[PDB]
């Protein structure tokens, strides 16, 4: 083999080069996997016309059942109060998210006046451009002494507070470990981002550590990519669709065994849990700094529109940058943001009024155990809880149609229920029919026994 | 598609010399971008920036640095032009709070004087009806009083009032369409109906230059996305043409539904959509039409019904009409409006319908009393002198920047005003002497816009009186000398 | 599809060293023939063919010399296998005139001498009902003097007759199906019936090994034609599942129909078609079939009844059953049974209905009484026992050839048994040495059969019997001694 190396050094330069770019050819023939037929057909122009005459489109929408129960709407002659007025008929509010009764409260009202005459209706802009007021920096302070915690940023609108701020950490390829009774808010913040979504067993932690050493066995797999990819746990605090409250501490532990982050949801929590009403984490002394983002929203407890987001400056001062809900919108409205204030105040000053929604919590769960045809749901801490059809028809639309009738009775009798709604179609876990119970500090006792009694004798009525 | 008055607008292109020196200054700007990030790496240089707690270093970093290079490098230097407080009504006047910095923008105290009567360039009201003084401001203080602020349910549920059926018979007849319905933030209207009229199979044509709620909007849903360039009608045929032609592009079955996204005026661009053209096309080739009025329903028009009244054509043209409150009418809120069957399925169908919280009272009391105003309904000559009065002012200002020597984008009756700086440096510079001379103007940089293209946007308005107009045009004109912005070549 | 009783096929591959030998002689002949067009061109050797007149010399050329190439130089040198005047009723002993050529075969000169009892393998009979005496003869001497040989019309004017309806409705009762045609030849059948059921913008899914018949009726149609591996069920399932999905090649339309072209027991390979799973993949794409009976009609089937009997399937699951009465039931003709619909369709619209003569009278006689015989209308034993005859004949003979060392095809209860010889002189050679011994073969070369697979036939039948069966294999053995033809790995 020596000879042959000899003779190729001795052979001219042009020669090996040629004979190098026909090894080279020899490889890309080797390598030409692609097959041709050297077949090329091109429509003709009246080919092209035809397909466009002869195309239809779908209606925009399609038509429509006059059956559909969503389409009448309950018109309320008056504010949405304790003793409203719905279609018409004198009713107690058992079924608007109002707890501690601020709605009407005067001194909102009185703030709501007085920053109204000072700013006007709108804010004209983004918080970018000319759209910050000093009461939204006011707010925003107030929010963060008030949950203990270093920054909070304020969204305009309560679904986009967690639509917008879900997508801003979470990006495409990484893992979110969300529970599968979660609000539509946290659904489309979910679909929003692109990651890849897993989804446990409502409240089971046996299910979130099977899924979390899944993934351990999975990045054990692959150490490179597990080094950039980050994992977050969804929950909420009180959930909405199943009213169960949710176990901060086993949820903690899995937290700093697994490094995955948190990302809490208190809507219905913010204003009725703990001594102070700070939430889930006071009702369970979980400290503040564990959780990541505690999002919320103003509507339920403080009555007035708006959402916030709450934690360290860290994680907030990305969502400034970051959240479309936020860069791409109108600010809240200066009288919006007074009412607020004024609401937060009169919860710090009497905290006594956590304590009442508790026992008419209470009250009113103890009394209503014992329905034969509907069973409750919930937890007796919760203030809105649901009412489900114990015995389940075959089909979802009968069970509509008897909880509606039941809903009726109940509002020719005096007592304002409403039944809880859901898109059919979009909801990845669909909750059964449901009629939704809300608790309220305005409501005494005695108006809470006689409304157990009225829904008592409809259901037995109703299902006989 | 037959256009009833000349329609004139002109993008002139960068100078050459000015796009040379615009890429010397970003290469400048990178490059000591990355030694600034070379110096904080090896932490010689302590930095001003907030860091994980010390109990989750094993986690896996929360953001990825390179992400934020222009945040550091570029957006620090000038972030004092954004994020000003204002403690006043958004009028032609507004008040700022002032603040000073030592740390090189880091961080940011106030000092205690406020600046008062400051020029506003910035806020949109267009019409003016951003006063705390006046007729509806009265009207919103007396549904305050009796309905309380804010609406603690659902519309499907009882959080559904008698208001928000006011409000939108009036919008309805307000627009001319059969019905429309009403919601509580514009981008959420978007946000939560785009993805109910279309699904997956179905193809989304979208501008060049749509707002992020449009684009969030398509994106939530399946349907699939093309972009035609911005007003060239031979690009929307083509996509068109070859849309309906080749089917989709797995399976070359036909769409089910061809959907086109469009705007009335572009806020930074500030042209005005070609809307006859697109309305012959979506005839000719059966598709529908989705009509973002954010910015033409109450600057445009002889009496602010929008842009189909300004180019007269017939609003059953148009299938969806998406609008805001926010912008003209001086109250946050947003609306759709279209024929019976399509606000039935809305209604029964839509995201915020279902999930999300109505209207405030007192706002859709404040909107319903300028809606009122503007349509006559009040009898007083206020309201029809406000159209003509910004029409005026438009043409007054737009007229005098550009025989000064600027370069000014848009058609000619389009109240938004954007005059192009092209320099990074100019930016800030611009945003600055503005302020030093009582006049408070938006600057909007690289990231948002092409890499040439940074610009500063006017927005006009009907409470701008003529000596406040004077008096901006001629400090203009002074900043314009001191930094050389004068850069059109037909006129200087 | 599942199978009631084992199918059992053996395609044994070819021993390299002859593939190589094979080469090495094709190769041979081409230059040798190359040489003798050389010789031939230049007038040096004198040319024994026949050329166009004096008065047409200035014509272009008639024919393309290069094309009659194999003609000239491997066919002509052993033309003498093929064409064998035969002057006796072709039963198992059948008469041939000998022959002589004394130019190498380019002229032949009969002999006075008659070659006599020959066993017969090549005649297509296959329960002996190729009789010179018996009931059907007579039956058909009753009907030639009352009725005449031959119709001068056609079906639909007065060349109609009663004996055609009483075939039909026999047919139909034959095969199980509500309605039968028939037509006055088989190829005829194929030709013009194919072109009526599929036009364009249909496809036509044709196996590898099909019939010239279906091929032309397959291309007088305008339908496109695609051809799917040889009992591959998996590029069945492929060609179909890409036919659905892609739609037509050109504008991806649907396709209007599907097609599958299929034959009972293919005749040169000797396998019979997987029934189930073929009515199986068209139960599930929901395509239509077209079964060709003609060798499996009278053969397979312990009834006789064809391949559907002999799986077991039901009729009904068929669409179009053609088949043939010239192989088994011993007179030329054709016919095609299906449901009621499509046989009125046929006979409305169908080329031979139209516009040929229909068959003739002693024919259908003779076709009436040899099915009578078959279905047991006669009484007699007859015909179950000939079923058997040939079924036990099958097995001895293939097994008897497979233990003795010879390549054998197909299944092992196809009647027909293609003997490999693989090599271009051995089909003379073994032509003419099974001829000087006595037996008539079948044997095929190259432009029919793949290059590498040359084989010799034999056509068994019921009127074969054990001792004829003996003698023939015995000279088989001896000829296939001489001529080294046990290719066969495992026994030898
Ligand atoms: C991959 C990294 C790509 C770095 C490209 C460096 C280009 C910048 C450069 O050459 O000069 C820079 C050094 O720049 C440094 O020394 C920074 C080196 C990387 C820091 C990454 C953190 C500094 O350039 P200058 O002289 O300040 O201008
Ligand atoms: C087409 C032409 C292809 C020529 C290939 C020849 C291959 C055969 C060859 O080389 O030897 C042959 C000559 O072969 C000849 O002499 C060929 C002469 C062809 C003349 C045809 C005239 C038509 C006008 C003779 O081969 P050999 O020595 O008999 O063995």
């Amino acid at each position: 083999l020596v000879e042959m190396v000899q003779a190729l050094y001795e052979a001219p330069a042009y020669h090996l080069i040629l004979e190098g770019i026909l090894i080279l050819w020899i490889i890309r023939l080797l390598f030409s996997k692609t097959y041709k037929l050297q077949e090329r057909s091109d429509l003709t122009v009246k080919e092209k016309e035809e397909l466009i005459e002869e195309w239809q489109p779908e209606p925009l929408v399609p038509p429509v059942p006059k059956d559909h129960p969503a389409l009448n709407y309950n018109i309320v002659s008056g504010p949405p109060s304790h003793k409203t007025v719905v279609n018409g008929k004198e009713c107690i509010n058992f079924a608007s998210f109002n707890f501690l009764g601020l709605l009407d409260n005067p001194r909102v009202k009185a703030a709501a006046l007085a920053s109204l005459k000072k700013y006007g209706v709108g804010t004209c802009g983004p918080r970018g451009f000319y759209g910050t007021f000093d009461v939204h920096l006011d707010l925003e302070d107030r929010l963060a002494k008030f949950m203990k915690t270093e920054e909070a940023i304020i969204y305009s609108y309560g679904f986009a507070t967690i639509a917008s701020a879900i997508p801003a950490y979470s990006k495409r390829g990484d893992i979110v470990f969300v529970d599968r009774a979660a609000c539509f808010a946290i659904q489309k913040g979910l679909q929003a981002s692109r990651s890849d979504i897993k989804l446990f067993k409502h409240n089971d932690m046996a299910d979130l550590e099977r899924l979390l050493k899944e993934q351990e066995i999975e990045d054990q797999k692959n150490p490179r990519k597990a080094r950039v990819t980050r994992r977050f746990i969804v929950v909420e605090g009180l959930y909405m669709n199943t009213g169960t409250i949710c176990p901060l501490p086993e949820l903690v532990k899995l937290k700093y065994k697994y490094k995955a982050r948190i990302f809490l949801e208190e809507s219905l929590s913010f204003g009725v849990l703990g001594e102070h009403g700070r939430g889930v984490t006071e009702h369970y002394g979980i400290n503040i700094d564990d959780i990541d983002l505690i999002s919320a929203n103003m509507e339920n407890a403080l009555a007035s529109i708006g959402g916030f987001c709450c934690g360290r400056s860290f994680v907030i001062d990305h969502q400034r940058l970051s959240g479309q809900g936020y860069c791409f919108s109108a600010s809240l409205p200066p009288l919006l943001a007074a009412a607020a204030i004024e609401a937060l105040n009169i919860m710090e000053e009497n905290p006594g009024i956590f304590a009442v929604l508790k026992e008419k919590c209470g009250q009113i769960h103890k009394a209503l155990q014992g329905i034969s045809g509907l069973k409750v749901v919930g937890e007796s801490l919760s203030p809105a809880f649901h009412l489900q059809l114990e015995e389940s028809t075959g089909s979802r639309e009968q069970d509509v149609r008897l909880l509606q009738e039941i809903v009726d009775q109940c509002m020719n009798r005096s007592i304002a229920l409403t039944q809880a709604r859901y898109l059919e179609k979009e909801e990845k876990c669909l909750p059964p029919p449901s009629i939704r119970v809300v608790v309220t500090v305005e409501q005494t006792e005695e108006e809470l026994e006689r409304a157990a009694s009225t829904i008592k004798e409809v259901a037995q009525a109703v299902l006989l | 598609g037959l256009y009833k008055r000349p329609f004139n607008e002109a993008f002139e292109e960068t100078p050459m010399l000015v796009a040379v020196l615009t890429y010397v200054g970003y290469g400048v700007l990178t490059l000591f971008g990355y030694l600034r990030d070379f110096l904080r790496y090896w932490r010689i240089e302590k930095c001003h920036h907030a860091t994980e707690r010390e109990e989750q270093k094993d986690f896996v970093s929360l953001y990825q640095d390179f992400e934020n290079f222009y945040t550091r490098n570029l957006y620090m230097r000038i972030r004092d032009n954004w994020n000003r407080p204002i403690c006043s009504v958004p009028g032609a006047r507004v008040d700022i709070m002032e603040r000073q910095s030592h740390d090189y923008n880091w961080s940011f105290k106030y000092t205690g004087n406020i600046i008062k009567g400051v020029i506003n360039m910035g806020s949109y009201n267009y019409l003016g009806f951003a006063r705390n003084t006046g007729s509806c401001q009265e009207a919103a203080a007396k549904v305050l009083e009796e309905y309380g602020a804010g609406v603690c349910s659902t519309r499907q549920e009882i959080g559904n009032l008698d208001k928000h059926e006011e409000l939108e018979e009036l919008v309805a007849r307000f627009l001319g369409v059969e019905a429309a319905m009403a919601y509580g933030m514009g981008f959420a209207t978007n946000s939560m109906n785009i993805p109910a009229l279309v699904g997956k199979g179905c193809l989304i044509l979208s501008d060049e230059l749509n707002h992020a709620s449009l684009v969030l909007g398509a994106r939530l849903s399946g349907a699939t996305i093309r972009i035609f360039k911005h007003n060239n009608m031979q690009s929307l045929e083509k996509l068109l043409k070859d849309a309906i032609v080749y089917g989709q592009p797995r399976t070359r079955r036909p769409w089910k539904k061809i959907l086109i996204l469009v705007e009335g005026i572009y806020s930074m661009e500030g042209s005005i959509v070609r809307l006859p053209e697109v309305i012959a096309l979506k005839k000719k080739y059966k598709a529908y039409l989705y009509l973002d009025e954010a910015h033409s329903i109450g600057a445009l028009g002889p009496t602010g019904r929008g842009v189909v009244e300004y180019f007269g054509l017939d609003p059953e043209d148009v299938d969806v009409m998406m609008g805001t409150f926010t912008k003209s009418f001086g109250a946050s809120g947003g609306y759709i409006g279209g024929k019976k069957e399509l606000i039935d399925y809305l209604r029964t169908h839509s995201h915020s319908a279902v999930y999300a919280t109505s209207l405030s009272p007192p706002v859709v009391e404040q909107i319903i009393t300028s809606m009122k105003c503007i349509m006559g309904q009040d009898g007083t000559s206020l309201g029809k002198e406000c159209v003509q009065q910004l029409a005026e002012n438009t043409r007054y200002f737009r007229r005098r920047l550009k025989e000064m020597g600027f370069i000014i984008y848009g058609n000619e009756d389009s109240p938004v005003v954007p005059l192009m700086l092209y320099m990074p440096a100019k930016i800030g510079a611009f945003g600055r002497e503005m302020l030093k001379r009582n006049i408070g103007v938006v600057v909007v940089g690289f990231p948002a816009t092409p890499i040439i293209e940074s610009r500063a946007r006017f927005c006009l308005s009907a409470a701008h009186t003529k000596e406040i107009l004077d008096t901006a045009l001629k400090e203009i004109d002074e900043v314009g000398d001191l930094l050389q912005l004068k850069y059109s070549r037909h006129r200087l």
